[PDB]
């Protein structure tokens, strides 16, 4: 068997756990406990789209009490080895797909977007006490399509231990699409613009280039049918942070055509002629404007990988 | 178990017999599949196997044909 | 082996009060997390012992006996009245309170969640195929999925939120009863249905069977007309080309008439247009209480001069 | 999986191993036992059991006597 053999378990399945709960069931549930850790009646909306601080026993009241007749071994203390370990598919499987509390049932690991608003609630005091202080700064576990990521907000070190303060609603709590505060982990592969009389980004026409990727590394980041792609190309200030064109002034999505060695290449050509030039008359209409190339699964899926937010000609 | 300690025995989902010969000697590899969330996440014994375990004692055949 | 082999699983098995309540029991009975909004929009399946949790043990002091036994019993019975106010009208459980019996438009719905495993496991199963208890409006109604024989028993897998479960109007899966009322078209030189101009036709309808479908009050009435090509199961045309409302004039014997006069030149002729621009349209007459209720009473989809 | 896809290796229980002699054929048959509620209600792999499956290799061992 090779490592991608996995298996069914009784330890993170059901059929175990049953209809109990260590906690206390009463008719004032949620709302009694999240005024009691402070969050304050002005925000109660929040108190079903972001659960109990991971940090206290109360979070852990919604399962059977690890005594009882068949309960799994769930504690803030088994939550805080498996997340410090790394063990973050542990966490789903044994404790986010369970938790089902709060009269919630969407609860996930929070998105980059959902800590970015986090961190502004935790900032204006709409949480619970213990999350209006945790999102403040740290590094902080997040997940988006199925892949796992750290954030950072106050730009910590980079050894900081990973923090997965509460869970949160993964449609009732409405994620914020700017990046200020949650800072994320955008790849930029090693690319080859081969230039000379091919490569082109001057104004007063088209942009075209001809790039070359790495097998190895597209392999690395899902990427092994070469052809399962899409190319986007961004107009406007890059992130000062990561170096992103988050809301281009000008966005264009173009197909490739191209078919060498142990790596293999792709085109790109934008369409500004034929139609209105204005790729260059915005692309050249300010000085710190720069242009950034994107690629992603055909339907726009996958890993992002992105180039250098050019200045003209490739600079 | 995850935690270093030595728990009880995990229910099993395969075991492999792999076997390959290289100038005269054969590579013998197994691997048992048992229920994850036990096994630590690195190590001989992780994940979902138990790679090469000594837990296995397997009766090794040898012929010659043409 | 032989195919009675069977082993324990990682699933909840088939033989109280708590926090995790309810989505904890929807994943226990196969409802995938991916679709855990349909917990509070869809109950417990009656066919099996959970659903039942919901009320006062049957041993309890003063306390109904409810059971899936006695669930079933009234169910082939016929008596629907006894399960909507004894167990639906009482359920009020999974934090849902507008627990009813599914319209045909929410059956319409279930076969779909069912088709790509939306549901529990009983219920992706349940509604396949099979003929299935409905209520528009106080009316029970049996609808038919997958064209199976009429003696087949009635099913009431779950009931449903009554808001929260979103129909489907499109009729593809559930395939109801709808009713034809028999009619008499007097034709001649007085009803006409030829392109060119305005539609005109005078019916009669017969009163013992107008007292059978809920119409009495002969007046409380009004006439829908459609044009398009008519569901080829049940012959309505559910979504017409050319809808048009219009109302009745007439004043006989041991039956009653109607007319029925489309406006076509004190408008657009353009029912004429475009009931005669494709040769599989039809034209279809619609008859409702005045208000839109009642039990919608259907003539043949006519082809030109009411063939 | 109950949708058709294909799912992590279930956790296992019994294997079977039948064979039959019929007129210079041996008929052998398998069937893998696994954890219910996970395989489709119908097919070769369905309800408990994987039926004749590719998923195993046994080794043959014929001689005579009397």
């Amino acid at each position: 068997f090779n490592d991608n053999y996995s298996s069914t378990s009784t330890v993170y399945a059901t059929s175990n756990e049953a209809t109990d709960s260590r906690g206390s069931e009463h008719l004032r549930y949620p709302y009694l406990e999240c005024i009691k850790i402070g969050m304050s009646r002005d925000y109660l909306e929040n108190c079903v789209k972001v659960s109990f601080p991971t940090s206290q026993d109360m979070f852990y009241d919604a399962y059977p009490s690890t005594e009882s007749d068949g309960a799994k071994t769930r504690t803030k203390e088994d939550f805080s080895a498996r997340l410090l370990a790394g063990d973050y598919d542990s966490l789903q499987k044994l404790y986010i797909d369970f938790y089902l509390a709060q009269t919630t049932f969407d609860w996930e690991i929070p998105t980059r977007d959902q800590i970015e608003t986090l961190v502004n609630y935790a900032n204006e005091g709409k949480l619970s006490t213990a999350l209006n202080q945790e999102y403040i700064t740290g590094r902080f576990l997040t997940k988006e399509n199925g892949r796992y990521d750290i954030v950072n907000v106050g730009g910590v070190p980079d050894n900081t231990p990973v923090k997965l303060p509460a869970i949160v609603s993964k449609r009732g709590l409405m994620g914020t699409t700017s990046v200020v505060n949650a800072i994320p982990n955008e790849i930029y592969p090693h690319i080859k613009v081969y230039e000379g009389t091919l490569s082109r980004l001057k104004p007063g026409g088209a942009m075209i280039a001809v790039l070359e990727y790495d097998v190895n590394e597209l392999s690395k980041h899902g990427y092994t049918n070469l052809w399962d792609v899409q190319f986007k190309v961004l107009v406007g200030v890059p992130h000062a942070e990561t170096g992103v064109i988050y809301d281009p002034v000008y966005e264009e999505t173009v197909k490739p055509y191209q078919p060498l060695t142990g790596k293999k290449l792709y085109n790109v050509s934008t369409n500004d002629m034929h139609n209105g030039y204005k790729w260059s008359n915005t692309m050249f209409s300010n000085s710190n404007y720069k242009t950034q190339i994107l690629l992603t699964k055909g339907d726009g899926s996958g890993v992002k990988l992105y180039s250098k937010a050019y200045s003209e000609n490739f600079k | 178990q995850k935690d270093g300690s030595k728990g009880p025995h995990a229910l099993l989902s395969g075991i492999s017999l792999n076997w390959t010969l290289t100038n005269k000697v054969w590579d013998v590899t197994a691997s048992i599949g048992i229920e994850s969330g036990i096994l630590p996440t690195s190590g001989i014994d992780s994940g979902s196997l138990l790679r090469n375990p000594k837990s296995l004692s397997f009766i090794a055949f040898q012929w010659c044909e043409n």
